[PDB]
RNA sequence: UAAAUUAUGGUCAAUUGUUAGUAUUCAUAUUAAUUUUUUUAAAUGUUUUAUCAUUUUAUAAAGGUUUAUUUUUGAAAGAUUUUUUGUAUAAAAUUUUAGGAAUAGUUAAUAAUAAUUUAUAAUUUUGAUUAGAUUGUUUUGUUAAUGCUAUUAGAUGGGUGUGGAAAAAUAAAAAAAAUAAUUAAUAUAUAUCAAUAAUAAAUUAAAUUAAUCUAUUAGUCAGAAAUG
């Protein structure tokens, strides 16, 4: 739930979102941050301030 | 919803951008920065700016919430006979949920799920649920049934105090029982010779 | 597959899908099919303990108005065969009925004769099974058949069982089950107290066996065209007894 | 159980069938073909809803690239990715607790997930199916034996309750002097 | 019929299919014509191995296009022959001069597309001449004797059973893989040492040998070999939670 | 339901079997329980090719018009009998011959001695219909030692697949009720020399090596070339 | 060749050798004029064999 | 067809007891035009 | 399906079925190596169908416990407010 | 099962949690927090806050 | 997709990033009315038909709609809508049976306004107490006949005038002076 | 492959009758006189009759009436065995009998032989006691 | 021919009869429209009930 | 009947027509269409079973409906050593047509009643019954927007009353009781009513597997552009 991406991408949250990448050698591993962020609707950020 | 021509639920959550072949705009080698803004990021109407449902376009009070606080006391009333139905059902299902396969904890689960259902577990739903975990020797569970009865701030009737007290017997902890004594089964007085034995139901 | 709750479907003034009412009929071998394996447990009973109404001294004497008021369900064993009053007797030699009494006779004194008696009222039928000879049971001194003077007397004791009922009646009002009290054989223990106590030496351990088991004859797999995997087929290991996951001994 | 059966579309038994974790997906042009993974019953009406239980996810049969991560010098990461979104916890409740039938293409996926063991029909054609014999099977169990006192535990805490209220830290629930 | 219209799939190399009216028109009207500064052969100094890998006869005969008629950036779809391996394709001088795009088989002579030269994965001749004898004769073995053991090069070889031509990866043959790729089967040696149909036999030999030795076939024998041979010394075990 | 295989499993649909329940599966379909069926089609396939050149006589071939040479009617008797013994003998053709209707004699269909199967039917009664070869055949069943405790009706008597090795000891007349066989654990104690049990409730015989080398050959562990 | 609608017998010619039966794909078969229900069934049985099932199953046209 | 412009599913559970749409899934004439009226709402709205 | 081996027992009959289900004892033995490598398989597949009742319940336990610990603070606080507004109304 | 468990315990890389198999993170039916949904007025989850 | 522009469309199969998949039905079609009768020959009597109908329900327009927020939901909490209904019991002449006439809520979104509406119900009353007019509470149950799914769950005010009117003997309520509206000039003289 | 649905219930478990679809439709008034004629055709009766509401297998009673009124052939009984053969084909060949022949009633028929004709007759009664009624001949047959 | 088909006057389901019993085992035919009759149709005036001794 | 801010807090509302004295949602525009273009479909033989039988496999033909369509474990999921239970038909809100009026196996109570039981019965102008169009309540189009204007396909009686549920006389593209098979999504020219292609419509080329297609009309007084 994109409203709560900063929650569901925080290790301290036990209800964290779960992503797994099974490499092509069968080894399971857990996501990269970039892939985690891929699964939400596109996040724009540009601080015009300075 | 699903597998009709117009699938909705697969777009209902967020899938990254599939660039596997020319789905029309040479999606697979053409990388499509501006094509996404103008074209595939949905819009507020034809031509309006790209609406971004992003995870940074939601208000920062959304992350700072504790759990289940959005949930308000829901006082749900159900017909009388419908009360009876669902009562006998969560009773039957604390006694036995699945036929032969249950873990002991299915009463406990069914007591809670009675709670989460915004239901009022009667004392019979407590007696039952305490017997069925005593039988199974899940006494820490027959205790947490006490604690559920207590977090409910409920008044264990004589039957229920006897029940939990058996549990203290079997687990062998005097403390566990001393508080039930201190709390509830103190104003219990033996039947003095003059007074009526089974004082009638009153309310 | 379990049992549903209520008939919500049909007008109950016309009984529709109801499994029909079993009626044991005295004419046909079904009567004895049901009342036959029951007698053997009342025999093991009256050979273990004393139960009152079994070992009478004679018939019951009651007017034909009250005959059906006490008898129906009366079952007792007399010293010898003798038709009670107000009855006629019909011997039976049908082998398809007699066949059942095999388990009766191979556990107690073998059965000599079998009759069906009908009252002159036509409405009280007494299956009367007369037994013969030395019993196979170690009848206990404090039995009822022990007071029947049969095990006291030597061989050639012809005692006889009677079971009265009304006819055309289901196997429910055949009050022959209420004596299914199971009492064991203590005569078996009676060895270790009398003069065999110094004669018998018991061994508590096992002896040193240096020899493994001699194997069965080598297995020749079947050669007929088999039904198939008796697991997948829902057929109990011998179509007789066992567990469908304990599929021992069906061809393999 | 029907007078004139529906011919291409009979299942085994009954009108509302057992729940099954199917992985459907509409047949249009391959480029536009991705799979609606979802719990549902066997015997449906013509569409995928009337015995739809619980949308379970979506699969992309088309292996996509690392255009969400940078260009690593790491092979297994540069390989195409095949992506799917499950409903892990309602799958556990349906499959595990309500016992819905796990069809073979969906299983082919979740096997790759790591939830379920790799299926029956991921047949390594290149190795034969096994040869069972009681002599060797019992001779092994003879050789290596595990105990009742190590097996009953795992049986319990693997099919029955497993939150061991640590006997020591059940002390935190046995009150102190004001009520002890 | 109908499915004639379906576009041919495009992968992660294929750029613009040019499969509709406006998809070709604005590129159709580019009436190219070869001038002396267009002429590829004027540019041998820079593009010597682009000159030396042209199937010239295959081109002219089939196309009506001459080695002289070739631009250095000619968009015409001509045929070439790899001067490293020796396979034939139909590739335009444009996507071969702009991008260094070539033979679909010499695409993988280098072990991993990503890190192509860094591989110190050893060569073929200086490492394993027992492949140098089974590889198909090319007269380019003088150069292929440097292909890495880890190369995905779909190299063609002589089999030993059917004598014929079987094409397999140099790595899928040799067995060893550069540290950190997708590794290949434990038995890929024994299941590509032969022909795609005659690689069956050298396998079930040791498989039935154990059905005989043990009266029972269970793939777990390699496992149990590894436990009866390789004791773990100190493999850290996690503090239990129960 | 009551006893499905390995419990209730669902990695397939076939993991239960071609029926999940030794019980019926409806209370309105009593017959659909699981009995040990023995082929009805192929073991009611009476070879008509034994009965071709015989010039049969029908029960309306009673006319003098149709009466045949008694030598050819003898051809007809030998033909009809060889015609019924084509697959085998029904029990009602087995134990019409043996004295006392074979009561007490332990029958067995052919499989009931082959494999781990070890069973007989210490038959207890036989009753014949007007047409013989049909009727009600009751018998104290005996599996791997243990008998029923009452005479049950015997299934697939009226199919031709039977045998019996009449031993004179079991000749039980029409006057004495069949004394039921003893079971080897209960009614008679066990001896390790007179009877030894073929297979127990756990037992499964080692692999027939002809079957192991057929399966190897087919599944391509044993090379199989023409 | 079991099904009266999967007559795999009719096209023993389209394949030259055993390997060109075991290595033609389900689209390589539409290359070879083999109609729909035929080539799917060919592919079924071919992959059954590939594993170790020989097509030893009964013929029900009749 | 977006959900943010919709009141979520779990509110029919919070109204009619958790997992009580399933007993209507398993119904007979479920799907032809009508279904069991699914009471997803804001909770701050119930007439009840 | 239930396979129709060409070495089944062909019911030599024109009315029902030219091939019946009646194995040659090779089949009832081959069918063995068939239906035990599936029960080697669906031993883990039904070992899980429980483990995901040890996992989905030993999680609904914790989470309904926590949902009630929070909906109880909420239930109790809204109940208190109803009592208070009852006072101010009086 | 036994020989596979022997080799699995022999595998060092194992004995790590695969959070897809180990727990059902939120088994109840409803989220732990209001997630961008509408409000009494329809103020869709973006036009509001909790 | 919908948010895309006609010529910027490519592929009507999928939706690439997100949005609403839906079939752009063709509302713009000039539905018509084929006159199959004559302005003086119609096989109806009351409501003649002479132009296209707008069809639907929860679709007609003015868009009336269900609204539970009425008197009933202000007074009673309910398990399911319509359970509890308060009205002037009107009509009880069917022995042991009451007709309770109580209102619901019909909200008009376009206008931003309401009108609650009338309905003569059936309501069982074992023992025949209520008289026409007692403001009563009525609750739902299991059905009681073809048409009564309700029962008189209380009285909120008994028409004491009426009860005494019966006790004295007269009709607890005089009957309406005139009938239903007719079309014939009924000439009552003397 | 169950005909449970296509035909009415009581016709569950009807085999070896041909084309039962006529009794399904036997109530419809045209088929009614159609079978009024088929029953009169089969005869044995006098007044109109059809097989009752839900019967396809003709009544056991009517089948016995026709099976006993069908005149037994051999109107020329002369020798002992022709009389005995009429009696035997009334005993063990009247409809639905429960008695099965006796070797002692084969003996009498077998001992009424004068001619090769009676040789054939008692020989066929041997045929039947051998193969139709499944009996055991005496020791001395 | 002059009313509903399965009237609710006779629509009754008694639950002091065990489960399944009316399904497939046994018929319980009775007259339930007198045990389901109301105090307004009989006359039961619920008098104060005295207990044992005072009775 | 008080100002206040610890400074944009809680996430985009915004209307683009050349008219013709004036009053008035009303020709010409743009958006969504339809008219319009073959890149989504498609085949026959359901399948087991012990056998002339039986186990398994239940809402697309119409049928004309606006006080309308509603229901369960007993089938199955489904796990044990046996007899094992109380959860279902009900509803509730919304119902069209210019000129508007009477309708009827009837209403309630008794009832496991009354083809002739009792009665001051019931539907209706809060718009009934007849007849007419019409598939019924998260799918669109336009609009900044209350609106206006859309969404399919599915339930058309009972008659031996089988089944868990009549929904049952042919019209998947669900693997359908042994792992068949997925190296597969491809489907030949066959169809339904869905499904918007003119996909860089004109100079620099397609790190392809070289596959389909040769590509066009408008106006020319107002108002871009005219004469013979
Ligand atoms: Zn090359
Ligand atoms: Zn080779």
């Amino acid at each position: 739930h994109e409203a709560l991406k900063k929650l569901e991408l925080d290790p301290t949250n036990e209800k964290r979102r779960r992503f797994v990448i099974r490499q092509p050698d069968g080894t399971l591993r857990s996501a990269k941050m970039s892939e985690m962020r891929a699964w939400y609707w596109k996040e724009e950020w540009a601080d015009f301030r300075f | 919803k699903v597998d009709h021509f117009h699938a909705n639920n697969q777009y209902q959550h967020a899938w990254p951008l599939l660039s596997h072949d020319d789905l029309g705009n040479s999606d697979q080698s053409n990388n499509t920065r501006n094509i996404m803004y103008s074209m595939y990021l949905p819009k507020r109407n034809k031509g309006t700016a790209p609406w971004f449902r992003g995870a940074d376009t939601y208000s920062v009070k959304y992350c700072e919430q504790g759990r289940y606080e959005y949930q308000r006391y829901l006082m749900i009333n159900r017909f009388p006979s419908e009360y009876r139905k669902h009562f006998m059902n969560f009773l039957s299902n604390i006694r036995s949920s699945s036929g032969p396969a249950t873990i002991p904890q299915e009463a406990l689960h069914w007591l809670l799920r009675m709670i989460v259902d915004n239901f009022n577990p009667q004392h019979v739903h407590y007696i039952a649920a305490m017997k069925t975990l005593q039988n199974a020797g899940e006494l820490d569970m027959a205790r947490d049934v006490w604690k559920i009865m207590e977090r409910q701030q409920t008044w264990p009737c004589t039957s229920t105090i006897c029940a939990y007290l058996d549990v203290c017997v079997e687990a062998g902890e005097k403390t566990w029982a001393m508080e039930a004594w201190n709390r509830y089964c103190t104003e219990l007085k033996f039947l003095q010779p003059g007074e009526v034995d089974p004082k009638p139901v009153s309310r | 597959a379990k049992r549903f709750r209520y008939n919500t479907k049909y007008p109950s003034l016309v009984s529709y899908n109801k499994l029909p009412w079993e009626i044991l009929n005295h004419e046909t071998p079904e009567f004895h099919m049901h009342v036959a394996p029951h007698y053997e447990q009342i025999m093991t009973l009256a050979a273990s303990t004393h139960v009152p109404h079994i070992v009478g001294k004679k018939h019951l004497e009651m007017p034909p108005e009250h005959r059906l008021r006490l008898l129906p369900g009366m079952f007792y064993m007399l010293d010898g065969d003798s038709i009670p009053e107000g009855f006629t007797a019909n011997r039976v030699l049908d082998p398809t009925a007699l066949q059942y009494y095999g388990r009766l006779e191979s556990l107690v004194a073998p059965v000599q004769a079998v009759r069906m008696l009908i009252s002159d009222d036509l409405r009280i039928v007494c299956n009367s099974v007369t037994l013969q000879g030395p019993l196979q049971l170690p009848v206990a001194s404090y039995a009822s058949l022990a007071s029947l003077e049969v095990v006291t007397n030597k061989a050639s004791a012809s005692f006889t069982l009677f079971h009265f009922v009304r006819p055309n009646r289901p196997p429910s009002e055949l009050q022959l089950e209420k004596y299914y009290i199971h009492a064991p054989r203590a005569m078996a223990l009676a060895e270790f107290n009398s003069t065999s106590n110094t004669s018998w030496e018991p061994k508590l351990q096992a002896p040193k066996r240096s020899k493994r088991v001699t194997p069965l004859p080598a297995y020749r797999p079947p050669q007929s065209y088999l039904m198939g995997l008796a697991e997948r087929l829902a057929v109990v290991p011998g179509s007789s007894f066992g567990r469908r996951s304990l599929m021992w001994g069906h061809w393999f | 159980a029907r007078a004139i059966i529906k011919r291409r579309t009979p299942q085994l038994w009954g009108a509302p069938g057992a729940p099954i974790i199917r992985m459907r997906g509409h047949h249009v042009v391959w480029k536009f073909q991705s799979y609606d993974l979802f719990v549902e019953h066997t015997h449906k009406r013509r569409n995928s809803d009337a015995r739809l239980l619980h949308y379970l996810g979506k699969h992309c049969p088309h292996p996509q690239k690392s255009l969400w991560s940078p260009d690593t010098p790491v092979a297994q990461d540069r390989h195409l990715f095949m992506l799917t979104t499950v409903d892990v916890d309602a799958f556990k409740y349906w499959f595990g607790v309500k016992r819905c039938r796990l069809s073979m293409r969906p299983w082919a996926l979740l096997a790759k997930a790591g939830l379920l063991p790799p299926s029956l029909r991921q047949n390594s054609k290149i190795m034969p199916k096994p040869i069972f014999d009681k002599e060797q099977l019992m001779r092994y169990y003879l050789a290596n034996r595990k105990e009742e006192a190590t097996i009953e535990r795992e049986d319990y805490l693997n099919y029955k309750n497993s939150l061991v209220k640590s006997e020591e830290e059940r002390a935190a629930e046995r009150p102190v002097a004001p009520y002890l | 019929s109908r499915w004639s219209s379906v576009w041919p799939n495009m992968h992660y190399g294929a750029m613009y299919l040019s499969y509709s009216i406006g998809r070709k028109l604005p590129m159709k009207g580019v009436n190219w014509v070869t001038r002396e500064s267009n002429r590829l052969t004027n540019f041998s100094n820079r593009y010597q191995a682009v000159i030396n890998d042209i199937d010239v006869k295959k081109t002219e005969e089939e196309l009506g296009i001459t080695l002289q008629d070739i631009r250095w950036n000619d968009h015409r779809r001509i045929y070439w022959k790899c001067s490293f391996c020796g396979s034939s394709y139909r590739k335009s001088v444009s996507v071969r001069t702009k991008f260094h795009a070539g033979c679909n088989f010499c695409k993988g002579r280098y072990p991993s597309e990503v890190l192509r030269e860094q591989h110190q994965s050893l060569s073929l001749a200086a490492s394993a001449p027992e492949l140098i004898k089974q590889l198909k004769e090319t007269d380019k073995k003088d150069n292929l004797g440097s292909l890495a053991l880890t190369s995905k090069f779909r190299a063609e070889w002589k089999c030993q059973s059917c004598g014929g031509s079987y094409r397999a990866s140099v790595r899928s043959r040799t067995g060893m893989v550069e540290n950190g790729q997708c590794p290949l089967h434990p038995n890929i040696v024994d299941w590509s040492a032969y022909c795609p149909s005659c690689s069956w036999r050298p396998n079930m030999e040791a498989i039935a040998e154990e059905v005989q030795r043990t009266g029972q076939f269970l793939g777990l024998e390699a496992e149990s070999r590894k436990i009866a041979s390789a004791p773990p010394a100190r493999i850290p075990r996690r503090k239990k939670l129960v | 339901r009551r006893d499905a295989l390995n419990g209730g499993s669902s990695m397939t649909l076939g993991s239960k079997g071609m029926k999940l329940s030794p019980d019926p599966h409806r209370r309105r379909m009593p017959w659909t329980a699981a009995k040990e069926y023995v082929p009805g089609v192929v073991l009611n396939a009476k070879e008509k090719m034994v009965l071709d050149g015989v010039k049969l006589v029908d029960v309306e071939c009673v006319d003098r018009a149709s009466q045949v040479d008694p030598l050819e009617a003898l051809r007809a008797t030998v033909a009809t009998y060889e015609y019924n013994t084509s697959t085998g003998k029904n029990i009602f053709q087995l134990a019409s011959q043996v004295e006392f209707d074979g009561r007490g004699q332990r029958f067995y269909r052919k499989e009931w001695q082959e494999g781990t199967y070890d069973k007989y039917v210490t038959l207890s009664a036989i009753d014949f219909n007007r047409d013989g070869n049909k009727g009600t055949a009751y018998g104290y069943v005996t599996f791997h030692g243990e008998t029923t405790t009452r005479p049950v009706q015997i299934d697939f008597a009226d199919v031709p697949g039977w045998h019996m090795e009449f031993r004179v000891e079991r000749a039980v007349p029409f006057n004495a009720i069949v004394p039921p066989p003893p079971s080897i654990g209960t009614d008679v104690p066990v001896d390790p020399r007179s009877y030894r049990l073929r297979a127990y409730p756990f037992y499964d015989a080692p692999n027939p090596p002809e079957f192991v080398e057929r399966l190897l050959k087919d599944r391509g562990v044993i090379p199989d070339s023409p | 060749d079991i099904h009266r609608l999967k007559p795999t017998s009719d096209f023993k010619a389209a394949f030259k050798d055993w390997n060109d039966l075991m290595s033609c794909d389900k689209r390589q078969l539409r290359v070879r004029g083999i109609p729909r229900m035929t080539r799917i069934a060919i592919r079924n049985a071919v992959h059954a064999f590939q594993n170790g099932n020989p097509p030893e199953y009964f013929d029900t046209k009749e | 067809q977006h959900d943010e412009m919709r009141q979520p599913f779990y509110i029919h559970e919070k109204r009619h007891g958790i997992f009580s749409n399933e007993k209507n899934i398993r119904k007979s004439r479920r799907g032809l035009p009508f279904i069991t009226p699914l009471y997803t709402r804001h909770m701050n709205l119930w007439e009840t | 399906r239930q396979l129709r081996p060409y070495y089944n027992l062909p019911s030599k009959s024109d009315h029902g079925r030219k091939m019946t289900g009646f194995l040659t004892p090779y089949r009832h033995w081959m069918w063995k190596q068939n239906e035990l490598w599936r029960n080697v398989h669906e031993a883990q597949f039904e070992h899980l169908r429980k483990v995901y009742k040890r996992q989905w319940l030993e999680s609904f336990r914790v989470n309904a416990d926590e949902y009630i610990y929070k909906y109880n603070i909420t239930k109790a606080a809204q109940l208190a407010q109803w009592e208070y507004e009852m006072q101010a109304q009086e | 099962r036994d020989v596979e468990e022997k080799r699995h315990s022999r595998d060092v890389v194992n004995e790590l949690p695969n959070p897809w198999t180990d727990y059902v993170s939120h088994a109840l039916p409803f989220p732990d927090r209001d997630a961008g949904y509408p409000d009494e007025y329809g103020d869709i989850g973006q036009w509001r806050a909790p | 997709p919908w948010w895309n522009f006609q010529t910027e469309h490519r592929q009507r199969c999928v939706m690439m990033y997100g949005g609403s998949r839906a079939k752009n039905t063709h509302n713009a079609n000039h539905r018509v009315f084929i006159k199959k009768y004559k302005r003086n020959a119609f096989p109806n009597r009351t409501r003649h038909h002479w132009a296209v109908s707008m069809t639907g329900v929860l679709g007609q327009r003015p868009r009336r709609m269900p609204w539970p927020y009425d008197l009933t939901s202000l007074i009673f909490n309910q398990p399911r809508q319509g359970s509890d209904k308060i009205g002037y019991v009107v009509g009880t002449s069917m022995l042991k049976t009451a007709v309770v006439a109580a209102n619901h809520m019909v909200y008009y979104p376009k206008f931003n306004q309401r009108v609650s509406r009338t309905s003569r119900f059936f309501a069982h009353d074992e023992d025949l107490a209520c008289v026409e007019g007692d403001l009563v509470h009525i609750k739902q149950c299991r059905k009681i006949s073809k048409y009564k799914h309700y029962y008189v769950f209380s009285i909120l005010e008994p028409n004491i005038e009426g009860r005494e009117r019966l006790k004295l003997g007269l009709k607890a309520v005089p009957p309406p002076l005139f009938g239903y509206p007719v079309s014939r000039r009924i000439v009552k003289l003397n | 492959a169950s005909l449970r649905y296509r035909r009415p219930y009581w016709m569950l478990f009807l085999k070896d009758v041909d084309n039962w679809k006529i009794y399904t439709v036997i109530q419809q008034p045209d088929h009614q006189r159609t079978e009024m004629l088929y029953q009169a055709w089969l005869g044995g009766l006098d007044r109109p009759y059809t097989r009752p509401k839900c019967m396809a297998n003709q009544p056991l009673w009517l089948s016995k009436k026709r099976h006993i009124l069908r005149k037994d052939r051999l109107d020329g009984p002369e020798t002992p065995l022709e009389k005995y053969v009429l009696e035997w084909h009334k005993r063990f060949h009247s409809f639905q009998g429960t008695e099965r022949p006796t070797v002692d009633d084969l003996h009498t028929a077998l001992d009424l032989v004068e001619r090769p004709l009676d040789l054939s007759y008692a020989f066929q009664l041997l045929n039947q006691c051998r193969n139709v009624n499944n009996i055991r001949f005496a020791k001395d047959t | 021919e002059r009313g509903l088909y399965f009237p609710i006057n006779h629509r009754i389901v008694d639950r002091r009869i065990a489960s399944g019993v009316t399904v497939e085992e046994a018929d319980v035919q009775s007259r339930y429209r007198r045990e389901l009759r109301t105090s307004f149709a009989t006359g039961e005036t619920r008098q104060t009930i005295p207990p044992a001794w005072s009775a």
